[PDB]
Parts: structure tokens; sequence; C-alpha cells
RNA sequence: CUUUAAUGUUUGAUGUUCUAACGUUGACCCGUAAUCCGGGUUGCGGACAGUGUCUGGUGGGUAGUUUGACUGGGGCGGUC
RNA sequence: GUUUAUUAAAAACACAGCACUGUGCAAACACGAAAGUGGACGUAUACGGUGUGACGCCUGCCCGGUGCCGGGAGGUUAAU
RNA sequence: AGGACCGAACCGACUAAUGUCGAAAAAUUAGCGGAUGACUUGUGGCUGGGGGUGAAAGGCCAAUCAAACCGGGAGAUAGCU
């Protein structure tokens, strides 16, 4: 699904106004892309869908306090 | 980005400044390669005591090593023995692992990865020029002269 | 004239059988408001 | 051979035969078939993905060897074979240390004929060389686009491609569609082109020929209703349409080609 | 100010090379008696392609609707 | 040969053949929010679409308009 | 040899009559077409409704199809009877 594995973002479903106001139902979809990322604590890649933003918390927070939250999450990466 | 650096950059090699990088760039070389480390108001302080100066020397024996073993060979010239077609069209093209695979038996002990071809991938039967790249700033010169049996 | 009833006790159990309903939800579903309205015969079958 | 029959009755009198004599009279290679149930054009979701497809007679698939990866291994032509899955004909090969595979037929190809493959090979035809063995100007089959592959290009009957330039590291190939393609020099190819090569000849004769030989019979748009076509409708056989395919996008001159991948392989298009 | 020319600066379009992102419905090995899939090794592509957000164009492929009244029936014509 | 099961079996539809056009294979195209399948375990003597409809003699003139393909000086032109 | 010929089974349904509260919600009787093929048939699977399938009739999809059937929104709305 695409569901990114850091922030939790989903897709959301939403209208488009047009110029004449007129309405249809659309879907943002989160940017998740599917990056692989080097964790030093089992010395390998870790393979993970995340979006933009959450390739950003990566790069700020601790690559292995994301992975540590990601396991209390449940979710297996 | 801020990251401090650890090995010695050609062009924003400093060891340790604080100069913007791109974000893309560390995550992709810089990290996986232990070039640097990520350090927001946090690593900085390790960095100024435990690896301003210590961290200096376990850097330069490194670099020591490296030269010291890549001037094994004296002779700095490699023969191999190919069943080259007839008048030229040898029998089939060869990269890095024969090579270095006789190197390793006979010359210097070195790994896969260290073997650069600038000129081709040595096609031609004859002598040519092989640059290997040891160090960021040491290049080593080898003669290959391949015989046609 | 062929009517369009062709009887066949193989294509009818693996069309609407117990087991043909239980496999995906809906039918699951059909079960459950059949019990519910209380139906003697929850399916067919012999 | 072409042979074409007398007109002894409607539906035989166009038929024009293409008899081989040389062909094997006899049932196939058992240990090299393997079934091949037909589709009828639908897919996983038991749609009509591709129409004007189905019925046909029942025809075994044969493992045709394209990789031709037994290098140094002088091989001896058993016989030729028909096989209904090629437009062109296909060699039972008998490898020296004594096993037997199916290869592509070149023109001048026959029983008895010697074949080998890898780079310590002849230039005789049927032989299985790399590009940057094979001498520029030749004309070569079944060749490859990525080593290993197995081969792609030039595999109907009487097809073939040559070499035109050879720029170090990269081949340039024409393609009998006059298409200039770039390919990886190690990749595979073999020397001569398919044969077969009057599969045009023939002309199947009548309208059930090509129904058991897999087509469905087609059905004009003008024909159809206006709901289930873009053309259709009118009375007295109106058009008054540009034209386009039956889901709105319109044929007759407007390239589909958008891959933006390959086209660094692409020298020259169509013309 | 009109009119010029070095070094340093902000740089952006364009071209070349490289690989570490990414692609691989290339090859080999393992999980595994597995054409899926994942991992590893390597090759070929490569900051393109592809995807997300924003935006111009195209778009009866599809959808929701409109298409007046008078009137010596209605339509046409005329009128408001 | 096929067709309006149940008022129309035909000049209608199909047809072999012919022509145009798309597609270099991770093919075009189609079904799928996607994965993945069909096309095809095929790859241009192949596949899709479109028109015509055995065969014989042929298939003339026009590129303004509407499409399609190619070019590019200048103008106009969104987000930013 | 043949989408060859005549002609039963089998498949089809061109003509006429009968039958229209019929024996039958398209049949019977007398003729008629194909009948080694693009044939016909048994069994079991797959394609699901803005869709399927269609040698193409808007034909067919459980006696209903220019958008099936069942339940729900729903006591839709009805300047009309």
């Amino acid at each position: 699904s695409r569901v990114c594995q850091v922030t939790g973002k989903r897709p959301v479903t939403g209208n488009n106004r047009s110029h004449a106001l007129n309405a249809t139902k659309r879907r943002f979809l989160p940017n998740l892309h599917s990056h692989r990322f080097w964790v030093e604590s089992e010395k390998r890649f870790v393979t993970l869908r995340v979006s933009a933003k959450g390739m950003r918390v990566i790069d700020k927070k601790g690559i292995d306090t994301v992975l540590a939250e990601l396991r209390a999450r449940g979710e297996k990466y | 980005m801020q990251v401090i650096l650890l090995d010695k950059v050609a062009n924003l090699g400093s060891l340790g400044d604080q100069v913007n990088v791109k974000a893309g760039y560390a995550r992709n070389f810089l990290v996986p390669q232990g070039k640097a480390v990520p350090a927001t108001k946090k690593n900085i302080e390790f960095f100024e005591a435990r690896r301003a100066e210590l961290e200096a020397k376990l850097a330069e024996v490194l670099a020591a090593a490296n030269a010291r073993a890549e001037k094994i060979n004296a002779l700095e010239t490699v023969t191999i023995a190919s069943k080259a077609g007839d008048e030229g069209k040898l029998f089939g093209s060869i990269g890095t692992r024969d090579i270095a695979d006789a190197v390793t038996a006979a010359g210097v002990e070195v790994a896969k990865s260290e073997v650069r071809l600038p000129n081709g991938v040595l096609r031609t039967t004859g002598e040519h020029e092989v640059s290997f790249q040891v160090h960021s700033e040491v290049f080593a010169k080898v003669i290959v002269n391949v015989v046609a049996e | 004239m062929k009517r369009t009833f062709q009887p066949s006790v193989l294509k009818r159990n693996r069309s609407h059988g117990f087991r043909a309903r239980m496999a995906t939800k809906n039918g699951r579903q059909v079960l459950a408001r059949r019990r519910a309205k209380g139906r003697a015969r929850l399916t067919v079958s012999k | 051979a072409v042979v074409k029959c007398k007109p002894t009755s409607p539906g035989r009198r166009h038929v024009v035969k293409v008899v081989n004599p040389e062909l094997h009279k006899g049932k196939p290679f058992a240990p090299l078939l393997e079934k091949n149930s037909k589709s009828g054009g639908r897919n996983n979701n038991g749609r009509i993905t591709t129409r004007h497809i189905g019925g046909g007679h029942k025809q075994a698939y044969r493992i045709v060897d394209f990789k031709r990866n037994k290098d140094g291994i002088p091989a001896v032509v058993e016989r030729l074979e028909y096989d209904p899955n090629r437009s062109a004909n296909i060699a039972l090969v008998l490898y020296k240390d004594g096993e037997r595979r199916y290869i592509l037929a070149p023109k001048g190809l026959k029983a008895g004929d010697q074949i080998q493959s890898g780079v310590d090979a002849a230039i005789k035809p049927g032989n299985t060389l790399p590009m940057r063995n094979i001498p520029v100007g030749s004309t070569v089959h079944n060749v490859e686009m990525k080593p290993g592959k197995g081969g792609q290009l030039a595999r109907s009957a009487g097809t073939y491609v040559q070499i035109v330039a050879r720029d170090g590291a990269y081949v340039t190939l024409r393609l009998r569609s006059g298409e200039m393609r770039k390919v990886e020099a190690d990749c595979r190819a073999t020397l001569g082109e398919v044969g077969n090569a009057e599969h045009m000849l023939r002309v199947l004769g009548k309208a059930g020929a090509a129904r058991w030989r897999g087509v469905r019979p087609t059905v004009r748009g003008t024909a159809m209703n206006p709901v289930d076509h873009p053309h259709g409708g009118g009375e007295g056989r109106n058009f008054g349409k540009h034209p386009v395919t039956p889901w709105g996008v319109q044929t007759k001159g407007k390239k589909t080609r958008s891959n933006k991948r390959t086209d660094k392989f692409i020298v020259r298009r169509r013309s």
C-alpha cells in the first residue's frame, strides 16, 4: 500500500475545484520512493518505502532512532 | 547541510569544517563510505577532542600503509599469455578479474575494485599503460604486455 | 425447447453451495442475512 | 518449393502451398516438447485483451535454444523439422558429447552440416559468434540486445540484419525494418539468414485456412454501431470521421513510440 | 556617465566524463525438489528514465446538463 | 460460411487477397488506481489498428479546410 | 485431395397451411438448406452491468436488455390523470 513507513503518510481523498467551481473527487498520493538506507548497527543496507518528507527526518534524526521507533510501532522493515 | 568530514575530499576536503553539502550527496556517498558523520550540536563536541587530532594519525597510517604496500613490486610490470587470434582478434575480452588474480598470485597483494582500466579494457594485444588509484592523491603506473601464444 | 434450467447437482453445489458461499466475504454476508431471517434452508444442498 | 494447385473447386482455387521436401516426416523429439495451452486472447482477468485471436489446431511448444551457450562443442545437424510456433523451420542439432537441441535453421543449413558456437568458431553459416568477432558488413540473425538474454532480433523466416558500423564497444545494426540500432558488442549473434524465405508465397487460399491457424474474423468499425465503435452509424455507409482505434486513439499516421529510455540506442527511425 | 579589460562572487542554459541514488521482464549463487519474491556477486544503463505535488495544451474516451414562448396542430417563416 | 433465440437469413456480416498506418520488444495496444497478465514463451516474411473485399483491366486531378507527420526565425503563452 | 457432389442421423429454420382464450408463452404437418467441416455435440471451467460477449442484429447475457436481476437511498419527483 502507498503508505510511508516513517511518517505514516497515506493517500488522502479530496476535491479538485475547476474554474467553474465544479467538484470532482481526486486523491493526493504521497511522494513515496523505495530507498536503501545504510545502517552501521547491522552493517548492512535496509530497503524502505519512504516519502520525501520521510527521507528528510531520517537525514536529520539518527537512522538508528528511526529504526528503533519503527520497531516500537510494530512495523516490519 | 552541515556535516563534519573525516577523509580528504578533493574539492571541499578540510578535515572537519562546516561546509554546506547537498543532502543527497551526503546520504548516497559520504555516510555509507564513512567519509563523514552527521554532526548537529552533538558530534561537534566529540570531534573537537576525540577526533580533531586523534583520528588524524589513525587516518594517515592507512595512507602510509597503502603507499608502502603499493610499491611492493619493484619490477612494476605485468605479463600475461593469451591465445589471441591469428593476426589480431584476441580470443575474448578480459576485464580486471584475471589481472587482479595474476597480480595476487605473483606480485602485489591488491583487491579487486582497486584495479582501474583507463585505456579501454585491454583489447588489442601489445604494451599498454594502466593507472591504479590506491589513494585520493596517489597514482601508480604499471605496464601490461599481452603475449600471443 | 431447451428451457433455461438444466439441473446439475455438481454445478449447483459449486455455484451456490455452503463452501462456495463461505469462500468469499459477500457469500458470508448472504449466510448471515439468511440466519437473521431464520430460513430453514440456509443454502442449497442434498 | 512453391506449388500452385489446380482450380478443382472454390476454396482450393487460390491456395498456394509451400512444400518443403527435406522436412522430417515423423514425430518430433519428445524430450524437447512442452505443452502450450491456447489463451484465446484472454488474460489473467479473463477479459479479451487482444482481439481476433482464438481457436486453431492444437500445437506443442518446442524448446528452441536461442542462447547457444555450448561454446567450443561442434555439433552435427540431425534433420530439419516443422515447428508450428515459428514462421521458420527448426533444426535438430546433435552435439559431439551426445545431447540434442533445437535451433533456428538458416538458409544454407541442411542435414549433415557442421556448426559450432563461441569465438573459436569458423564463419560458416549457422555458427554463433559475438559481433566483435564477426566482420563488419556481414549478415546475421537471432541477435541479442543484452549478453545472455538469448536473442530477439531477426527470428522470423528469411530475416537478417547487417553490421553497418563498429563503434568500439558498440555495434550498429540495420534491421529489415530499416531501423539502425546500437547494440552492445559482447552479446552474441548467429551468422546467415533465417531459412524458409518463401513464406510470402503462401496465400492460405480460403477463409478457413486462417481460422485453424488461430485467427478469428475481423469486424470493420463501419459495420459496428455508434456505441461500440467510434465509427458506425448512419444510413448508407457514412464515415465522415477521421480513422481511429476502437478506444479513440487516432490511427493512420500517429506515432505511438514514447519510451525515452531506449532512445539512446536508436540512430535513425523507419523510412 | 558613454565606451573596455584581469583576479575573486552570484550563477544559469548547454556539452563531456564518473558512480554512490535509482532502473534492470541481463547473468551467476543462496534461501529453495521454486519460471514468483528477497538477499549477495557482477554486467549494462544512470542523475536520465520513472513516480509524487503544481501547472499549460490536448481530450465526446467518459460524465452531468442545456437546446424559449407565441402559433387558427406542430415545424419552417415571422414576432417578443 | 455467419446474423436480428420469438414477424426481416438478405444486396447485410465474414471471407481469402490488397493497401495504408503503428510497433525494435520492458514493443505498440488492451484489461488493471497498482502489482501483474494478454499480445507471446512471438519479435518486422512478426504483431495491432483501419479501409477495401476472389480474380481480370485499372484506381485520374486537388494539400485550401479538418487531421496527421516534420521544421523552425519571430510573436503569444502557466506554474515558478 | 476437396470450407467437393447427391443424401439419412445430426444441426439449421427458406415457403405454405394449421394453430393465436393453441397440444406448445414460436410448435406441428408437407416440402426446403448444410451434412469431413469456418462442422456438430456431452462434461467442466473463464469473461459481471456504464460491464461482458458479439462473422456486428443495439443482437445475446436464466421466457425481461438503447444498459440484466435483487435489496436499499425511497413514501425519489410528478405544474399531470
